[PDB]
RNA sequence: UAAAUUAUGGUCAAUUGUUAGUAUUCAUAUUAAUUUUUUUAAAUGUUUUAUCAUUUUAUAAAGGUUUAUUUUUGAAAGAUUUUUUGUAUAAAAUUUUAGGAAUAGUUAAUAAUAAUUUAUAAUUUUGAUUAGAUUGUUUUGUUAAUGCUAUUAGAUGGGUGUGGAAAAAUAAAAAAAA
């Protein structure tokens, strides 16, 4: 539970505790695995879990992300409980075993639903096609995995959760007797996670389950790493990255705008990255939760004329062919559909070649939130009006 | 059938008394009044008695009763009524006091309106924090005087400008010009000279 | 009334007249009243010795009388082998 | 105060606090210091023998109640008669010392709790190795522990008044039990108190009969 | 300093006394004498009885005499009622004198 | 009855209220301590219900409970929901853990701006976990947890907790104790009336008084710390001695007829297990000694004999000469390994009085042996040879000054008297413990065994009438075993028992309860006289009422004190936020003809239609 | 105020030192009332038991200015009937007084003396009790009264206790010497130290019997008038000891 | 200043007597009450005791109270015992007069029970104090009515300091120790 010594951790913190010298598991069993035992808990265990000796914004800062880990495990776990008892509903319909549900396909639907039909049980045909129906939707065993592993590694980087899954009076199924197991899943699967996936961070923090500093870093490391992979001679000299000449490559951070914004005051334009790839400009303007702020976060189409000017000015690009360009992204998270356009605009990549330079890429399947219409409507004008030349 | 609370009250009166004061109570009566002194020499200063008065406290025609919907029940969930009040400091005068005007609701069904009154408390202040109009929240306590059953919980909106003044060396509020009158006869002006 | 009755009988141990004794004698909340004798028998006289045989010869158990007495004043809602069992969890104990 | 102003109100102190938050924020934690006592409580006044300076509910512990103690014991040379005649035994007082009492404290201490005529009747001193202690050093100085043993050595000629006016269950809170003879360790429980009787209540609140309708609450 | 503590129901005053800190208006002459003559008054009348026993003697065994044989010395409602005036305002006048008002304060 | 405190904490509950862990751990030790575990179960079911976590406290009362109980799936069920996150202490950390939680408050614009339900603050016992668990008390859990395997029998269980809490104890330190808690009980200061009753108020007695006592103590209490006060090696030390108890509470319970004095012949002789426990036990022991090297000889091991003495005597069929040697050479090998020279220790009053209890124990019989005489004593018993090993114990300890005599001591004398039959035990009882001590019925009953044995049955019958009166004078009432015990020879002595308003009562019940036994008109229930319905101050369902809302020609709305109505029925004047919302949407309306007032979430969905 | 501190319940109350009637006047045969029992009660604890510091070589020797304020309340027993100096003797020759140290005089050791000690500033009383003979209880070679000549067994042996004139009785109590200890005296008998073991036989079974006890004189009735039933009236079994309810041996 | 778009290719109504509840007679009142030809019935000796004593027997004196008066409690209940057993009193709102003004054993603080002191004190025109009237908090009458008009909730400093608690010297339907 919650401790002094309890602190939060950051990435490199978590790789430090969570190491294992080798070894190759199945993931996917002890995701599951622990899966359940977090499902096993009571609602009083996700109460003291925040360190006492914190300032009073920190703290709340970590009560909402604790909180939201906590949501999204309960609709996983209502998930989970949806999925299970259609597939029992759907063996106990057939007849067929438990476990070739999943792998069973339309035609044996339709046959089954076919029989129950001839067999005059119209209303569990329904039944069963609606399970059926339902449960090709949530039936796979990874539907989640790259959320469920962002909550996990969640849960590991506050720091108070790692000992809650050890020291459990448990009985052998086998010869019905009782002990207490100390083997710890929590820790393995924490430390197969941050030895497979490198960019375990960046994928949580474009979730959105970092309510402390946002994303933002994140998204300078992915894109910083971008670059060093398309150039391969990379040099980076504080919030400037470039490459050697050539082909112009550079990335810049200007600032944040989250703290340039100013309420209550008049000035248009502040973006947060500037990449120039060969001759074009992308403005990189990540969104404020403010919707009276975001017409002043994106630049005039006169300030856009004038970076192109001086981008032509210092580094020598000819004015006949420069194109700049807006690129607006989510607040607090980034869907699938924005890093695919940032892949295809600002790095100039194709999707089949961002997906072999990137794993997680193809299973990353986050969209945007339904609620935030204004933002979507600026985002889609923002995104579709063609490059400003000159 | 739904009893309205009066059945309700005579089930208790029943209970308390054997049955219920149902007697017809002659309303009809002609009450009267004898006069016993002169014609305007009625022996008061204030008040002057000349017909039948009403009588009782809540039979007053026309009614007022209290409102407990107001400002305090918005903001604070009072145990008891009463138990919380928030107001002004309107005088420090008395060491470790500090003397507080609140407001109350006072409904009046005839005319269906409400009017807000003012009562004086004597608040309780250990370490001599409060200045005149200080905004302050006070609640209820053990006996601490004759007139001292509350004390200053928080102090809402301390008075910067009567701080300021003290650190000045002057009084927190300046005292008003006018007041109380001594008596009815008008308080005429003395500009008459040592000789006259 | 019943349950204001038996509270005030039993927890606060209240006194009782005559009549409304007779009445629940009749209400048969409680045996028939110290005064509602008839005049067909007259009272009972106590002999120590044919007492004390009748008692010898009929003298109960102290484990039963102690369990009447505490069925009879103690809580009467004494869970069995069965009801334990059933209590005890028996699933993976989380 | 008038009412039509409630929700202007909230919405400028939500404000307020926003800012407050945003610009001050928090700089550091703050050690929290124990609460103290109210003088201003609810209902009629008190009598004085019930005062004991504590008028709220509070479950924890503070920490000004907290103390360090150490389990020492002290060993007298007792005789006791064997068939043939007497013979050297030792018998061992446990008490809890403070980390930074001094030798003259574990000897009140020792004279305090003993609770029996044949150990703490005559004047004694207290020894390691037959190295006498100095009454005015500390155990730390002296490197004592439990482990150390402390031996006593008594004069028969000088016989030890009882001297000791202060409580054995004194502490900072100043809550004595008068007429208690158990130290404060020896006997910890929620025993069941046979003085006082169960209370009911017997006065009724509204409802006193027949149909309930309301209750009269 | 400004708010007290619901929980515990300590007044500003005593948060403030709890943290170390101090919330004192600039007193002015009157209320520092007031402050300030009690200890002054206690060293007079403790001298006084140190210095002039007979005279401290006599005082107190009238004092005491005077309070032992007063008429209400018994402590029942009557006496326990905080305000005898106001509260037994129907005995002024025709019954006791004492008090020409039944009312003093705001209450 | 044992059944009010859980009517209490129920009745706390009902009156919205919210119990504090004291309150569960008060009625917990309450039911354990009247023998209702069931209940002390149904309060820890209580608490779960509330949504309240158990402290580290809390977790040790129901352990208590649950190691009692000898249910092991009730504490594996405890462990596992709020015990398996509990650490020991470690050298590199603060003993004393910082209080977190500053007392709820309100500032300026939080008083304003939060709901009324936000700034509600009753004393959720939730929020005091944290400072509660401040002091570490694990190690008294892991002791719980190993005793309650062990009376499970989950042997692997039992050793995996005992490695864990030896390991702590020899290598982590001393956890700072919680101090007492006065505010607990409200107790007046000193007292307010010096008006004492001498110690001979009666002429007749020696009575206890208030101030000082003076009829000597009738049971043996060692004085010793808590064990929240123990230290490390010293908390190893009572926790070899808890899980000695354990084991013999579990021998106990396997075998009620093997340990009662006077039932049968099988308390004579041991049992089929006793090998193995012996063995167990002795191992135990003997790694205590072996984790302790000189360290042990500095540690209070009065309560470890004292149970090794025991569970040898109870366990093990051993002999009280056998007992004593036992105790003398802890107590000699304790010396030696302190390596001290001739300053070794004396047994204690408790160690005393179960050697005596082996004496006894030896010179236990059956009473008539379900034969009406011929009393059946142990096969191979020297009453000579026990009794000289009694007296010559009795004398070491008589002439021991630091052990203090008391009612269970001398009740163990007087019985090994009456079991070899010396014909001097009334002599010993009305020498010794008549006039100074608040003896109990126990000691007649055996000094009856005695009396039977008198040449003539008048000197019997004397014997009997002046026990009797004995009994009558020193307050110690007859048992009812002592009483039947008499009667059971009324057709010799002519002796009475029961008085006169007894035997009347008891006549006339009987027979009214065997002609109602036999009738069977009157075996059908009845509902005025078999149970209570509803005990609870309110409805358990809405009648409609209250209303809420005036009517026509009602001025005074609201009523005010015991009144429902709360405003005008049709028209008042302005309102504004959640009195407005309650004004027009939220009270009841008993008058509403297409709905009655609705019930609170989740309650109304399930009645729509 | 100070009116509304506290309320007036539970006040000051004078002390029973004050007050004339809850203190005891030495003179008043109450005074040896009170302590007879407390003498009896250490002479058999002295009997049987070593109490450390109840027998001293010669009387306490204090300064003059620490006496009045140490010796009140100590208590000690010498060899011989010497009495303190600075202490005008008044022999107690009143049988109402003497009738209290009756049962100690009979049942522990024959009391010879009995005599006040008032000093000169009346403030500090002395109670000297001088006993003549042997103890009759059984003594133990253990026992602290083994020291003395005139106890175990001239032959007189002296106990002084020092009170304050005008106390209440609680000062005169003592009871740290109210520790009960055994008196082995019944089973001297079978100890191994004792030639009489092979004597007594164990009697393990009762003997048969073939008649019952001998009947009872036929119960006569009273025949003066009584007062009523005791148990209504409240009185134990014979208005001297018993409980009410278990009414016996009143009359019937 | 959007300009008359065109298979008009579906018309055939309504009522079946069923309801979300203050409804108004200008008065002569099938409204209430007092008033004319004279309405009756129950009483007064509590008991017990250890005998010139002790034990058990507690608000209807009615007065003239509008910032007012509110309280069972150490007795009893009551249980095989502490060791008395045992937090009763205090607050908020509502408070009369045709010819309206000052009030006072006073307010707070206090190391001060039983105030030799300190203060720029307290009450009040938002209606005080004195004087008059009147037993305070849905109970009566009447009306379409949040209007008007009634009402013994029978309540308190010098008579004994007893008693757990004064209310204790008319009564008031009451069972008080077999
Ligand atoms: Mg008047
Ligand atoms: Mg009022
Ligand atoms: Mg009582
Ligand atoms: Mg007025």
């Amino acid at each position: 539970h919650a401790t002094y010594g309890a602190v939060p951790l950051t990435h490199s913190q978590v790789t430090s505790v969570y190491a294992t010298d080798g070894g190759k598991v199945d993931e996917l069993g002890l995701l599951e695995l622990v899966e359940e035992r977090i499902f096993s808990w009571k609602l009083n265990k996700w109460e003291m879990r925040i360190p006492p000796n914190l300032p009073n914004d920190q703290k709340e800062l970590i009560r909402q992300e604790q909180e939201n880990l906590k949501q999204i495990l309960s609709e996983w776990r209502k998930c989970f409980g949806a999925l299970n008892a259609d597939i029992l509903q759907i063996s106990s319909l057939t007849g067929v075993p438990k476990d070739v549900v999943r792998e069973k396909n339309r035609t044996w639907l339709q046959e089954e639903v076919a029989k129950l039909r001839w067999m005059g049980e119209v209303n569990k045909a329904a039944l069963l096609r609606d399970a059926f129906m339902r449960l090709e939707a949530f039936g796979s065993r990874d539907f989640m995995f790259m959320e469920r592993l962002c909550c996990i590694y969640g849960l590991a980087r506050q720091g108070t959760f790692d000992e809650a899954f050890t020291n459990y009076i448990t009985e052998d199924p086998v010869t019905n007797d009782i002990f207490v197991d100390e083997r710890n899943p929590f820790k393995e699967l924490v430390a197969h996670i941050v030895r497979n996936y490198s960019q375990i961070d960046i994928i949580y923090d474009f979730l959105g389950f970092n309510y402390s500093e946002g994303y933002r870093s994140s998204l300078r490391r992915y894109m910083e790493y971008l670059q060093c992979k398309t150039a391969e001679n990379v040099r980076a000299s504080g919030r400037l990255v470039t490459g050697d000449k050539g082909e112009h490559n550079i990335l810049f951070d200007y600032c944040v705008s989250r703290e340039s914004l100013v309420s209550g005051d008049s000035c248009q334009g502040i973006i947060d990255f500037l990449y120039i790839n060969g001759n074009d400009v992308t403005l990189i303007i990540i969104a404020s939760d403010n919707p009276w702020l975001r017409n002043r976060q994106l630049p005039h189409r006169r300030q856009m004329e004038g970076i192109a000017r001086r981008v032509c000015f210092v580094l020598g690009i000819p004015p006949s062919e420069v194109r700049i360009r807006n690129l607006l992204l989510p607040p607090t998270y980034l869907d699938k559909g924005s890093i695919v356009r940032l892949n295809d605009i600002v790095f100039r990549l194709s999707n089949e070649q961002s997906n072999l330079l990137i794993p997680w890429l193809t299973n990353y399947n986050k969209e945007l939130d339904p609620k935030d219409v204004d933002y979507t409507a600026l985002a889609k004008t923002t995104n579709e009006e063609e490059w400003l030349t000159l | 059938p739904w009893w309205n609370f009066q059945t309700e009250h005579r089930q208790r009166c029943v209970l308390m008394y054997g049955g219920a004061r149902t007697k017809n109570t002659h309303n009809a009566n002609h009450r009267v009044f004898i006069k016993k002194y002169k014609r305007n020499a009625f022996p008061n200063r204030t008040r002057h008695h000349w017909a039948v008065s009403m009588t009782g406290v809540l039979s007053q025609r026309p009614r007022r009763m209290p409102w407990p919907y107001d400002l305090t029940s918005l903001i604070f969930n009072q145990p008891r009524q009463g138990s919380d009040k928030i107001g002004y400091v309107v005088g420090t005068s008395m060491l470790k006091t500090a003397v507080v005007a609140t407001n109350h609701m006072v409904y009046y069904p005839k005319f269906n309106q409400r009017v807000s009154r003012t009562k004086r408390f004597f608040a309780h202040d250990e370490d001599l924090a409060c200045v005149e109009g200080d905004l302050v929240h006070i609640k209820q306590c053990r006996k601490i005087s004759k007139y001292k059953h509350y004390y200053v919980f928080s102090i809402l909106e301390p008075n910067v400008e009567g701080r300021e003044r003290l650190k000045l060396g002057l009084k927190a509020v300046p005292p008003p010009l006018f007041g109380y009158p001594v008596s009815r006869r008008i308080v005429k002006l003395n500009l008459t000279s040592t000789e006259g | 009334d019943i349950d204001a009755f038996k509270y005030w009988f039993g927890v606060k141990r209240c006194r009782l007249s005559m009549k409304p004794w007779a009445l629940l004698a009749k209400a048969g909340l409680l045996p028939p009243s110290l005064t509602q004798n008839s005049k067909i028998m007259p009272k009972p006289l106590f002999d120590k010795e044919s007492l004390m045989r009748y008692y010898l010869a009929n003298r109960k158990d102290e484990d039963v009388m102690a369990r009447e007495k505490y069925l009879n004043y103690e809580n009467s809602m004494v869970k069995t082998e069965e009801e334990r069992a059933a209590e005890r969890p028996v699933a993976p104990y989380l | 105060l008038k009412a039509g102003l409630l929700g202007h109100y909230q919405q400028e102190a939500f404000e307020a606090r926003k800012r407050f938050e945003e610009s001050t924020t928090y700089p550091g934690p703050i050690r929290a210091a124990t609460p103290g006592d109210t003088r201003f409580y609810s209902g009629s006044l008190e009598s004085i023998l019930h005062d004991t300076d504590r008028h709220y509910w509070r479950a924890v512990t503070d920490d000004p109640r907290v103390q360090h103690l150490i389990p020492l014991r002290i060993r007298f040379k007792i005789f006791t008669w064997v068939t043939s005649g007497w013979e050297q035994r030792m018998q061992v007082v446990q008490i809890m010392a403070p980390k930074d009492s001094t030798i003259a404290q574990v000897k009140d201490l020792v004279i305090v709790e003993n609770q029996s005529p044949y150990l703490c009747v005559s004047s004694f001193h207290l020894a390691i190795d037959g190295k006498e202690l100095d009454p005015q050093k500390t155990l730390g100085e002296y490197g004592i522990t439990e482990q150390s043993q402390i031996d006593a050595i008594e004069q028969n000629d000088h016989l030890l008044h009882r001297d000791d006016e202060r409580p054995r269950d004194w502490t900072v809170d100043e809550i004595t039990a008068e007429d208690v003879k158990r130290s404060p360790y020896k006997e910890m429980e929620m025993q069941p108190l046979q003085n006082l009787a169960p209370r009911y209540e017997a006065r009724p609140k509204g409802y006193f009969g027949r149909t309930y309708y309301s209750g009269m609450k | 300093g400004l708010n007290g503590c619901v929980e515990t129901g300590r007044s500003r005053s005593e948060v403030a006394r709890d943290l170390g800190l101090s919330y004192t208006r600039p007193l002015h002459e009157n209320e520092k004498k007031q402050l300030s003559h009690q200890a002054v008054y206690y060293e007079r009348l403790a001298k006084f009885k140190m210095e002039q026993p007979e005279a401290a003697r006599a005082m107190e065994r009238e004092r005491f005499v005077r309070k032992f044989s007063g008429m209400f010395v018994k402590m029942d409602i009557r006496s326990g009622a905080p305000d005898f005036p106001s509260t037994y305002r129907r005995l002024l006048g025709t019954k006791v004198v004492r008090w020409a008002s039944k009312r003093h304060g705001p209450n | 009855i044992p059944q009010e405190a859980l009517h209490w904490l129920l009745r706390m509950i009902v009156d919205n209220f919210n119990p504090q862990h004291v309150h569960y751990i008060a009625a917990m030790k309450t039911l354990q301590s009247a023998g209702e575990l069931d209940m002390a179960r149904d309060v820890w079911k209580i608490m779960e219900r509330q949504q309240t976590w158990p402290c580290t406290a809390t977790i040790c009362a129901y352990l208590d409970v649950c190691v009692e109980a000898g249910e092991k799936t009730w504490a594996m069920e405890a462990w596992n929901r709020y015990c398996t996150e509990l650490k020991f202490l470690e050298p590199g950390e603060v003993d004393p853990k910082p209080i977190s939680r500053v007392p709820f408050s309100l500032t300026r614009e939080e008083l304003l701006y939060l709901p009324k339900w936000k700034k509600h603050f009753d004393h959720d016992p939730n929020l005091d976990v944290m400072d509660l668990n401040r002091f570490n008390r694990t190690r008294e859990v892991y002791l719980r947890m190993a005793q309650v395997m062990l009376a499970g029998g989950e042997r692997n269980a039992f050793q995996h907790f005992f490695t864990k809490l030896e390991e702590a104890m020899l290598n982590k330190p001393t956890p700072v104790p919680e101090p007492p808690n006065p505010h607990l009980v409200r107790r007046p200061r000193w007292a307010p009336y010096e008006h004492c009753k001498s110690v001979h108020h009666s002429p007749w007695r020696l009575q206890n008084n208030g101030r000082a006592l003076a009829l000597g103590p009738p049971v043996t209490i060692e004085d010793e710390m808590q064990s929240r006060f123990f230290s490390n090696d010293q908390f190893l030390v009572h926790s070899v001695k808890e899980v000695l108890r354990i084991v013999l509470q579990e021998h106990k319970r396997a075998h009620p007829t093997e340990c009662t004095r006077c039932k049968t012949e099988a308390f004579f002789y041991k049992t089929k297990d006793a090998d193995e426990t012996l063995k167990f036990c002795d191992d135990l022991i003997e790694r205590l000694f072996a984790s302790l090297g000189v360290r042990l000889s500095n540690l209070n091991t009065s309560s470890l004999l004292s149970t090794i003495l025991e569970v040898f005597r109870v366990v093990g069929k051993e002999s009280g000469a056998a007992l004593l040697q036992r105790a003398n050479e802890f107590l000699e090998r304790k010396a030696s390994l302190g390596d001290a020279e001739g300053s070794r220790e004396n047994l204690t009053a408790s160690n005393y009085l179960q050697v005596l209890s082996g004496f006894a124990d030896e010179s236990a019989f059956v009473y008539n042996t379900k034969k009406d005489g011929t009393c059946q004593y142990k096969t191979g018993f020297d009453p000579r040879t026990t009794m000289r090993h009694l007296a010559d114990v009795v004398q070491e300890i008589a002439g021991n000054p630091h052990v203090t005599w008391a009612a269970d001591m001398h009740l163990q004398v007087v019985e090994t008297m009456v079991g070899c039959g010396t014909m001097k035990a009334n002599d010993y009882f009305v020498r010794n413990v008549l006039r100074q001590f608040s003896w109990d019925s126990r000691f007649l009953e055996a000094l009856y065994v005695e009396y039977r044995r008198q040449d003539d049955v008048d000197m019997w019958a004397e014997l009997t009438k002046r026990a009797l009166v004995w009994t009558a004078r020193y307050n110690a009432p007859a048992s009812e075993r002592l009483r039947r015990l008499i009667e059971d020879d009324y057709d010799t002595i002519r002796v009475q028992t029961r008085t006169f308003r007894e035997l009347a009562v008891f006549q006339f019940r009987d027979v009214e309860e065997r002609r109602h036994s036999r009738d069977v008109v009157n075996e059908l229930p009845n509902p005025w006289y078999d149970y209570v319905a509803h005990a609870l101050p309110f409805p358990d369902r809405d009648a409609g009422y209250p209303d809420e809302y005036g009517d026509l020609g009602q001025w005074r709305a609201p009523g005010g004190p015991g009144s429902p109505v709360r405003g005008p029925g049709y028209y008042a004047p302005p309102m504004e936020g959640e009195h407005q919302r309650g004004y027009t949407a939220e009270w009841r309306d008993l008058r509403n003809p297409m709905r009655p007032p609705e019930f609170p979430t989740p309650w109304e969905r399930k009645y729509r239609q | 105020s100070r009116r509304f501190r506290y309320n007036t319940k539970f006040p000051a109350l004078v002390s029973y030192n004050k007050l004339p009637w809850e203190v005891v006047n030495h003179e008043t045969p109450q005074f040896h009332m009170h302590v007879a029992p407390h003498y009896e009660q250490l002479l058999t604890l002295a009997a049987s038991s070593p109490v450390p510091h109840i027998i001293g070589s010669k009387h306490i020797d204090v300064p003059r200015e620490h006496r009045l304020r140490l010796l009140p309340g100590m208590l000690y027993l010498l060899d011989g009937d010497t009495l303190p100096g600075e202490f005008t003797i008044n022999r107690v020759l009143d049988p109402t007084a003497l009738q209290y140290y009756g049962r100690l005089s009979s049942q522990i050791v024959t009391v010879e003396a009995v005599r006040m000690l008032v000093p000169d500033d009346l403030r500090l009383l002395c109670n000297c009790i001088t006993f003549k003979g042997p103890l009759h209880l059984p003594v133990a070679p253990y026992a602290s009264l083994a020291s003395l000549r005139g106890a175990s067994q001239s032959n007189c042996f002296t106990l002084y206790h020092f009170v304050r004139p005008n106390r209440p009785p609680k000062e005169l109590q003592l009871e740290k010497y109210y520790i009960h200890a055994p008196c082995v005296a019944p089973l001297s008998e079978f100890a191994s130290n004792s030639d009489e073991r092979g004597n007594w036989r164990p009697r393990l079974q009762a003997p048969k019997r073939t008649r019952r006890a001998t009947p009872l004189p036929a119960y006569r009735p009273p025949q003066s008038y009584l007062m009523g039933l005791a148990e209504r009236l409240a009185v134990v079994p014979g208005g001297c000891f018993g409980r009410r309810s278990l009414m016996w041996g009143h009359w019937f």
